[PDB]
């Protein structure tokens, strides 16, 4: 994390309007139907048979919520995204065993919900400010994997 | 793979696309240059600045070369043969660079077209370009 | 990909690795649970130790399902197709294992073969291998 | 980096062994012929469009001699490998832009060389002490990625 004046005014004015209910779900529900080994992690969820079955899960729903709120905790964070994201790390690291590749994953899926609720609104430049963020949270998280 | 329902699922989209494919692909490119910018070091003879009419008229190529791929996606290796030869001989593209791509076109495809881009879509967009990618990067495998 | 050359390769290492075939599948996986001790995620009903005849049992399993696609390598998808639903569906494994599941095979191969284990071999193998984790996982794409 | 008794015995014994004149040039001259993307970056080497002509290269040789080097260091100073190698990570990162994961690849074909040159005595649990410092040296080098 670097992002410039220009740039956090840019992630800042967009996380600002995020549906912080409904977005954390859209991104983690298209990361099971994308990404279908990813499913495997989420067995206990229920019905994930279809992406209908998975786009309607409430605990999809529930627990993408959390995710977007590390995000939110991370977006303002960017200082010590290390520090911050410590405790999920270990969770997803020896704990989940969640191979870090996959955390690059949700990032872009994020992008691409973003992108999705924002239209024309999510232009380049804001995409490579988003690109950054997503990727030092992704990095944050496999840390302790050292 | 790509299954009789991603088949479908790609010229859906694609058909849904239509003739501003070639201002897609563009933007696309854009994106990558921008938030990936080490992809930046193929294209040194390219004015990639915003409006660059080079990276305009690439758009269009690749944006072409998909359209090529998805009318022949049941033979996509006979039909990008020549651009895997440019990309993976000629080029020696980083593998990883099709992904920064592919990515940065489905940020397109979901920024233009929020009605058709369903996780089921966007699954087998994801699917296809992957394909794609395969074949460009094959002559290395 | 996989050129007649490639094709050549496949052919003439696996010719090369005879009845040893099952013995090496085994090597193999033993080598990926101690290097990669997650996979071992996978095989929780599975003695993993040393000398485990389950162990040894299943890498005549893998090693015929290998012999498989290389007697079929111009067909993979529809040779492997059971084995896709298998591992993509049923047990959703993570792509990620079967690269470190074929580095392993390699590493088996390397140690065992010494004189057709060429830089030339060895590319061909990592090419052939790769097509089938492709499929392997092509259910999830 | 740990590498128990066990294993540290295991690892010493190895390098004690492994011929620095031509291994480096044998694993390095591998990655260019099995990910030839990575040829991108020795354009200044010569001829390298036969496997022959790769195996055959004086600086392939002369080059795959530094890279075990680097090993031998990191591999006798596991305790700070991200000490050991800043400077080189360095040269990677924001000089060559060698996206981190060749570093994966040529660790595994430096493990398919060892494989290859030890026959039977690169065992299982060999080739695991070796997964775990080849790991260590490609995370160390991707650190100023960071
Ligand atoms: C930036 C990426 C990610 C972030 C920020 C994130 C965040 C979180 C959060 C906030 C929780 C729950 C907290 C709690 O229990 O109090 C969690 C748990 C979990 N994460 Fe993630 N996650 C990410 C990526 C992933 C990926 C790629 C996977 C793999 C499929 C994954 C699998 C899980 C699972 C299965 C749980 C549930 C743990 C349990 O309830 O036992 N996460 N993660
Ligand atoms: C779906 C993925 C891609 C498609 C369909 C595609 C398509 C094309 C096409 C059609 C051309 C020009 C062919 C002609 O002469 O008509 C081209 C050139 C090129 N591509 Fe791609 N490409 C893709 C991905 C990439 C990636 C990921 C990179 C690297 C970041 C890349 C780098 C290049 C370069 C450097 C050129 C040559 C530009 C010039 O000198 O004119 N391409 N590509
Ligand atoms: C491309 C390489 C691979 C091949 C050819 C292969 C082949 C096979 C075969 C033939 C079976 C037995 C199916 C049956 O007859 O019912 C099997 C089962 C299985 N495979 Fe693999 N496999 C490969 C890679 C992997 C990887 C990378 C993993 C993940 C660690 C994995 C995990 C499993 C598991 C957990 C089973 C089920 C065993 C049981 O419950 O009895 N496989 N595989
Ligand atoms: C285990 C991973 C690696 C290690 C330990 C390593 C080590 C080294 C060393 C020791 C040097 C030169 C030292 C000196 O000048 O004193 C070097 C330079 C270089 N490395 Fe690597 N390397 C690794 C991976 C890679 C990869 C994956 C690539 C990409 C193909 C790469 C490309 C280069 C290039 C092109 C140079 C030459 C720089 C120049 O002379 O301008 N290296 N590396």
């Amino acid at each position: 994390v670097h992002l410039t004046p220009e740039e956090k005014s840019a992630v800042t004015a967009l996380w600002g309007k995020v549906n912080v209910d409904e977005v954390g779900g859209e991104a983690l529900g298209r990361l099971l139907v994308v990404y279908p080994w990813t499913q495997r992690f989420f067995e206990s969820f229920g019905d994930l048979s279809t992406p209908d079955a998975v786009m309607g899960n409430p605990k999809v729903k529930a627990h993408g919520k959390k995710v977007l709120g590390a995000f939110s905790d991370g977006l303002a964070h960017l200082d010590n995204l290390k520090g911050t994201f410590a405790t999920l790390s270990e969770l997803h690291c020896d704990k989940l065993h969640v191979y870090p590749e996959n955390f690059r994953l949700l990032g872009n899926v994020l992008v691409c919900v973003l992108a999705h609720h924002f239209g024309k609104e999510f232009t380049p430049p804001v995409q490579a400010a988003y690109q950054k963020v997503v990727a030092g949270v992704a990095n944050a998280l496999a840390h302790k994997y050292h | 793979v790509l299954s009789p329902a991603d088949k479908t699922n790609v010229k859906a989209a694609w058909g849904k696309v239509g003739a501003h494919a070639g201002e897609y692909g563009a933007e696309a490119l854009e994106r990558m240059f921008l938030s990936f910018p080490t992809t930046k070091t193929y294209f040194p003879h390219f004015d990639l600045s915003h409006g660059s009419a080079q990276v305009k008229g690439h758009g269009k190529k690749v944006a072409d070369a998909l359209t090529n791929a998805v009318a022949h996606v049941d033979d996509m290796p006979n039909a990008l043969s020549a651009l895997s030869d440019l990309h993976a001989h000629k080029l020696r593209v980083d593998p990883v660079n099709f992904k920064l791509l592919s990515h940065c076109l489905l940020v397109t495809l979901a920024a233009h077209l929020p009605a058709e881009f369903t996780p089921a879509v966007h699954a087998s967009l994801d699917k296809f370009l992957a394909s794609v990618s395969t074949v460009l990067t094959s002559k290395y495998r």
